[PDB]
DNA sequence: CATCAAGCCTTCCTTCAGGTGTTGCTCCAGAAAGGGTGT
DNA sequence: ACACCCTTTCTGGAGCAA
């Protein structure tokens, strides 16, 4: 680990304003009047997962030419 | 909808930057300790990446008015001049929560975490005022986006882009203005000056005696508060031409018409602050709608469909949307 | 295919960071307890490894827009400016599962887990929009990698590599912008100001007495309704600096490249990463390089004729049936 | 309401700018060190943007009177000319704190951190003087908005509106004016000029030897100094602005403007420096000034007449009352 | 119509104001059970 | 009659660095 570990927050939110605009315009056929950030399509979820800058070292028995071909891909 | 308002302040601009800043009597900002320093209230400053010298982008200070301040200026302009007269000429009245939500985005400092229904969201974004400033206990996205007031300067050439080489500004655009508060009682001169004071000479002499006692206490401290206060505040110099970028992602025609009506009624409005020194007075010299210049001496010229839309909507304006917009779901 | 967009933020960038960060009345961020502090919500900073001033690498703060935010911004630009007009103009319509799958990659339309054969996986990855992002109930892998919006900065150099030494920003790229909410009942100054209010002076004075009672209760407690007066801060990335943004395509069709190009053609009307009421994130595109070939002009993207023609025939055949069969079955 | 009080100074205007500025015996302002320097107290000046190269606009100096100074001048002529005669005529006597809140913004340097009631805010912003000038312990906002006194100059061509271009003056508008203070013992010259001096000849000799001992090694009376002033006869303008005023407040402003003819602007009281005459008063763009004072604006004068009648001390008292 | 005069001294700042109050975040990031009712 | 929608209902801890 070249750096100390950090944590990345990412969120999943469905655009509530765009959902209401599409629901009036008819492009979204949603019969539901009220959304729910708790659960459902409009669940604004938060999830935090670790992040590391590092150098990755692995050891294996294989032909170098194919391994360098795959790793250059 | 892209709106670009080039204004010209004819008084100094003072949007006070928060902080504890000081200045010497000679004019040096934030001196090292030991030398005598006076409180300086600097104007609001945006750091901008700019091209200093040749191909050397650096962070330079450029003194601005915040987009929150100009957004509330736009809001209170269309509120005092358009929305409130439309509510006054009919029987509609707002609750104190509805007034608070219309003027500051919320009725209480605590929002409710539930969001509102899609029908109410759609009708509030279709509203002329509530669509621009969507706040409330359930946070809506308002389609009005209001940028900061940037001075047309070299330091904002990566902000401004092309088309702004005319009436160009270089160098420092700010100035420290010093203000003093004298004690009125030291300016008393005779018994005719003191006859309006209860007690007169006795009360005046008591004021001098408390000032002498407080000065002796302060001298014992160094080697309450009186009314002598010599201090400073940094303002942005008058005469600058400023850019103000107003944006509206798919607006109702009445909403951009309401922005146009507010820009019409920006006459006799103060931009930032320093009210009693007449700071913030300005003259709009240009408004371009999607790059098309629509400003004349008699306000906005052209753009007629926006004005008929906002006239029809103000004729249809009522207090019901304001009341149910401010109505908390938890309350 | 490696599309690479060089942009310049005309307005500040404010991608909000988690945690309870605080700042004093001056610029001291996170003071020790025992001094007056204000809630600061900072920009999205990540610690990156850089070799500047030394041969070894160190951890430097780099203020970026997340690749998730840019990926969903590209997705919403694609939908709002290309896909929703195309589905509207032929009268196609989306159910809530298809809408959630297309606009958020979300699987709640069919949360049971849709089985996918390799043939329909191949046709769905060859779809102009579905193959870019994938996901939803079928959990499909998209063809699109969207990098973070990395500022052209000396902290970002190992990320950026060579070719960015000129016009390279140095020093701090952030500034704390202070925002306050004023209680507007305090700004009621005349009978004309309060005449719109129901109750008028009585309701205004009731609000004043409520504010004084709440302030006295807070002062007594410090020795639960919150008022409208607030003074807070938000740290933004300063406007006018140059960013780069890498969108890689893992073996695309020309229609998918044309869809990314049409998204970038209509992207200046969008906003990068929040700060919406303060117009934050407004930007111009300074350049677009398609595998190193600089392809952007003032009038959008010139060239790339095969991609634009392929996405034109893709949009002419773009129906919601593919979206509904990608979501449900 | 937008009032433009365009005036012309009879005598050189001197608003002392802060700073340790210096001058040589010539007209070199702030010289490099190593040359004979004298303390120069420059006039207050404002940087203004002005078109200097016929395409290029640049920040140039322009000597002004601050809007704080002119606001306090307007407040003081209202107080000493209109408010105090109405108060002592009816027998009303303010407190010492109320007097301090009238002439300054408040009585104490610590304002209260509470907001006042809306009924109080409405009564004081409907009051003439307290509506014009807010402040107090609870931070009232006045309806009066006082700009700086700007000379009609080509440096202010982006500051003024239209119609001032024929009157607009070019060139430098300042002078380093020299002053000196003698030690007057050196000017005695006669033994009958020390009969008024206690001690007399021995006292004058002691003062001379004290001056010689001070010059060999307290500050004496020998001073030679300079102050930069705006030149007299300059045509100015003064932008008073009103945020939704009552007619009594406008009448109070016009009553103050009618009798500023014997009032001094900024500093230089011993040198009669602040003297000026009012060339014109524009009332929302319409000229209302003549030789005898303000003509027209009759509803404002009648409103301030019925407002000055019944002017009570208790409004000032509960404006100055802390919380 | 030519010079000779073609300054000399000394002043060369003094006190004081040299901030006050507030703000000093808000909310939510769940999924199933159990009812309706609308196609 | 089986699909989506709109509501309740429900169990525990607690310290905190840059």
């Amino acid at each position: 680990r070249q750096l100390p570990n950090q944590m990345w927050m990412q969120t999943g939110r469905l655009s509530i304003v765009e959902a209401a605009r599409h629901r009036q315009s008819g492009y979204l056929q949603l019969r539901a009047g009220k959304p729910n950030p708790a659960g459902g399509p409009f669940k604004t979820s938060i999830y935090h997962r670790p992040i590391v800058q590092a150098e990755l070292t692995a050891f294996c028995v294989g032909d170098q030419q194919g391994i360098e071909a795959l790793l250059s891909e | 909808m892209q709106i670009e308002v080039t204004v010209r302040n004819i008084t100094p601009i003072f949007s006070a930057a928060p902080g504890s800043n000081y200045i010497t009597i000679d004019g040096t900002i934030n001196p090292p300790p030991g030398v005598s320093r006076f409180p300086l209230v600097r104007t609001r400053m945006m750091y901008v990446a700019a091209d200093v010298g040749d191909g050397v982008i650096k962070s330079v200070p450029l003194q601005i008015v915040p987009g929150n301040t100009m957004r509330s200026l736009l809001r209170r302009t269309m509120l005092k001049h358009v929305i409130e007269p439309a509510l006054v000429e009919k029987g509609n009245k707002l609750s104190i929560g509805a007034y608070a939500t219309a003027y500051s985005g919320n009725a209480t400092g605590n929002p409710d975490g539930v969001p509102s229904s899609f029908d109410e969201i759609a009708t509030m974004r279709a509203h002329p005022f509530i669509g621009l400033f969507g706040g409330g206990p359930r946070m809506l996205e308002g389609r009005l986006m209001v940028d900061s007031l940037y001075p047309i300067h070299t330091n904002a050439e990566r902000i401004l882009g092309a088309g702004y080489e005319n009436e160009m500004m270089s160098g420092p655009i700010t100035q420290v203005v010093w203000a003093r508060r004298m004690d009125p009682i030291l300016n008393l001169g005779s018994s005719e000056d003191v006859e309006v004071i209860n007690g007169g000479a006795v009360a005046a002499n008591g004021w001098i005696q408390d000032l002498l006692a407080n000065s002796k206490a302060a001298a014992s401290k160094k080697k309450g508060r009186g009314l002598k206060a010599f201090n400073a505040h940094e303002v942005v110099i008058p005469g600058l031409k400023w850019v103000w970028r107003i944006s509206l992602d798919r607006p109702t025609d009445a909403q951009v018409g309401l922005v146009l009506l507010a820009l019409n009624k920006m006459t006799n409005e103060r931009i930032a602050g320093g009210h009693s020194k007449d700071y913030g007075r300005f003259v709009i010299d240009g408004v371009s709608l999607n790059g098309e210049q629509v400003w004349s001496q008699s306000g906005i010229t052209g753009g007629e469909q926006y004005f008929d839309a906002v006239a029809e909507a103000i004729d249809g304006l009522s207090s019901k949307e304001f009341e149910q917009f401010a109505q908390s779901a938890k309350e």
